[PDB]
């Protein structure tokens, strides 16, 4: 009926196989868990002593396309996006060494007790 | 520094390291201590029995759940280099029962050994909210797991008195409870306030009184519920409500506990939660809760500050020391509320500003949810050939040439 | 080209979001600018959101 | 040097019994000697000793015992001001078995709650 | 022996001092009372024991947990203790089990087991 | 569960019954019981009817 799914997840061992079993094509970026390595070289179409060992070694922006819209498995790297999602991961080490901060425990102890969620 | 030159200074990325989950592992007497220890002590500033940052005091936030009693002595200086420490002796202090959910209270009162526990757990559920609207009427989304006051006393009572009802079956009048003296009880909320004393039950046209739903059926529930309410081991509960001291608690001091853990007194870097004298029926209920109040404020501060386009400005760090002992791999019923409350912290701890130090001597015992989380591996020396091959098939795989001097570190 | 993105950290509104001068607009849905009728519905979810709780239905 | 060994099939008692121009003695404890007070058992261990059996019970025979023990150990301690089921303190068993036997042959019926008659 | 080892501890912690009368118990054939596969039989003695392995190091009171019969002793009980004593071992799941509870299991330390004479 | 139950109870009185002098008489006890009592047992509980007349005793 003309839908298609980019199931896009960083734990596919967690994400039910009666979805993940239906993907044709898989870009596969740098997995370091053993289970996800292994849940992704029993689902992908084409493993054959060059795509069961290059996961774990795919650099920064490398990615390994599988799939029937290629012929040829490769290694692609791919350009940085312009422009870049709003990525925001908190920095444990750069936000010490700031001082010290007071939060307002008031505020965050009221949206606990569900009153301005 | 390096074993290779002792000239050349070791670096590590702290944003790379700290903001993720480290996993610290040895064997007994490589000193796995010590390194735990050197690491935080770089982290706080404390060079030379001297603390650095002495004019101004940093962000940095470490939660250390000493189940023995090891790193109080690792963090305690002259009071000259103006260092306070936040050591929290939980034998010797005050977290209350109330702050639980429904995981850690069916734990600590509820026996999953004996039968018929369903209704044990559906009454205590049911007095359990029904108290906490009694003794919180301001507030509306009132729940099990909600924290907030409820005695444990009237719970007992309510179910002492359930367990002892006795139904009126004549005609005419509605079917009630009856009491000794001949008096109806119209309302059963007053099961709370006192013991009762019901009527004898009688197949006779006269009385023909009935027994309860319930009656006979929590013999065994209750004794065990009497003996926990009078353990003087776990005072720090306050699960005696009987005293003025332990009822004087209520839902409004509780911005004054989250503080506690904290660090947030007067001002505190280091808090080591010494969790050595706790009976170990309860040693896992304990961290279950201090997890999740940490991870709760975390998330609940993470998500109102990011509608004011900023982020989290107080990222804290947990240091979990002897890990297999409460989050093990084979494990019952009692270690589920830890592993649950830890596993929520190692999937979902990166994002509100938590991290992990999984510090063990077993690997192969620790929950592999919890260690295949860990990106940042400091191994000591290990000589269980069964500890080696799990840490070993956990590493990277640029690592697994280097993994074999494991039994050769010294 | 008809893309819908599900986005739950909300990381990806930047992406799309260029200067006016090159007429590309994004159809970007809040909790505020969505608008989902509670009738449109049916019971299993009706459920869920009125009935359903953690204690014993009466 | 102190050290209690649990024994259960005998032996272990040569080891450790020599001449007694020694000077060295062996605190050796069998069934004759030792004396382990009913009253100093918790609830779990007393329902063990008496009520448990191989037949089931009923709904009213551990409710009895209990109360029963529980107002003996008052009766013969007054000085303590909490007195449970499971509080170590000394109680009479005969007593208990008194009171169990009276209370199984009563011929008074309720005449509803009045105290007197 | 638990509660008095206790209680002396928190009294002698007011003078800044331990206990200076500790306890060694020795268990004969520990499987008997402290089985892994048991149910009510020996239910008060698993945790008596118990809450000696976890929490006793801390008051002045240790375990020596002799059997000859591992496989059937607790893995709660055995998995407490630091220093081993082993002899002959015949049967190949005891072997296995202690294999794989000893803190350096190494290879030539595993061979030597039912060599011993 | 019901079945079970029903032939210990039966056993054991049968038991207690036939040798009165024994005190500890248990359901693994080796003490002589008769079987077709038990059978008889177990086929009057399989009509079992109680009277509910009101007043009298359910009996």
């Amino acid at each position: 009926y003309g839908l298609s799914l980019m199931v896009v997840s960083q734990r596919p061992s967690e994400v039910s196989d009666t979805i993940l079993s239906q993907c044709n094509n898989f870009i596969n970026l740098r997995l370091t868990n053993i289970n996800d390595q292994n849940y992704i070289k029993n689902l992908l179409p084409d493993n054959s002593r060059s795509i069961s060992e290059i996961l774990p070694t795919l650099g920064a922006g490398e990615c390994l396309v599988v799939g029937d819209s290629t012929p040829i498995p490769s290694i692609v790297k791919l350009e940085l996006p312009n422009p870049e999602p709003r990525s925001q991961s908190i920095k444990f080490h750069k936000k010490w060494s700031e001082s010290w901060r007071t939060p307002s425990f008031e505020e965050v102890i009221m949206r606990w007790r569900k009153e301005n969620g | 520094n390096l074993a290779q030159n002792e000239e050349v200074s070791f670096t590590l990325d702290g944003d790379k390291f700290f903001s993720k989950h480290v996993a610290v592992v040895g064997s007994t007497g490589s000193g796995k201590s010590c390194a735990v220890a050197k690491i935080l002590q770089n982290v706080v500033g404390i060079n030379d029995a001297r603390n650095i940052n002495k004019s101004d005091k940093k962000n940095s936030h470490i939660i250390i759940f000493d189940i023995h009693s090891e790193y109080k002595s690792a963090f305690e200086i002259d009071k000259n280099e103006d260092f306070n420490l936040n050591y929290l002796d939980v034998e010797k202090l005050k977290l209350p029962y109330w702050l639980m959910n429904s995981e850690e209270l069916e734990t600590l009162f509820i026996e999953s050994n004996e039968q018929n526990s369903h209704n044990q757990v559906s009454q205590f559920k049911r007095a359990v909210v029904l108290n906490k609207e009694k003794y919180n009427p301001e507030f509306k989304k009132i729940t099990y797991d909600s924290p907030v006051y409820f005695n444990i006393n009237e719970v007992f009572n309510y179910i002492y008195n359930l367990n002892e009802e006795v139904i009126n079956k004549i005609e005419g009048e509605p079917s009630l409870p009856k009491l000794s003296n001949g008096e109806l009880v119209e309302n059963r909320q007053i099961y709370f306030n006192e013991k009762l004393e019901f009527t004898s039950s009688n197949t006779s046209k006269a009385t023909k009184a009935s027994n309860g739903p319930f009656n006979g059926e929590f013999n065994r529930f209750l004794s065990r519920f009497e003996t926990k309410l009078t353990d003087k081991r776990l005072e720090f509960l306050l699960l005696n409500q009987d005293v003025e001291e332990n009822s004087k608690y209520r839902t409004e001091h509780f911005e004054d506990i989250l503080k506690q853990f904290m660090g947030y007194l007067d001002r505190s870097n280091v808090s080591i939660i010494d969790l050595s004298g706790i009976p170990f029926e309860v040693l896992s209920i304990t961290i279950s809760l201090i997890s999740r109040l940490i991870f709760d404020f975390a998330f609940h501060y993470s998500k109102l500050q990011h509608q004011k386009d900023e982020l989290n400005d107080i990222p804290f760090m947990i240091v979990c020391e002897e890990a297999h002992n409460y989050i093990p791999r084979t494990g019952g019923i009692e270690f589920k509320a830890a592993k649950k409350s830890i596993e929520r912290i190692a999937k979902e701890g990166r994002k509100y500003g938590l991290s992990l130090m999984v510090v063990s001597q077993r690997p192969s015992e620790v929950s592999d949810t919890i260690l295949s989380q860990c990106n940042n591996f400091i191994n000591l020396r290990l000589t269980n050939i069964n500890d080696q091959n799990y840490i070993k098939n956990l590493l990277p795989d640029n690592s697994r040439s280097i993994s074999e001097i494991l039994p050769t570190l010294g």
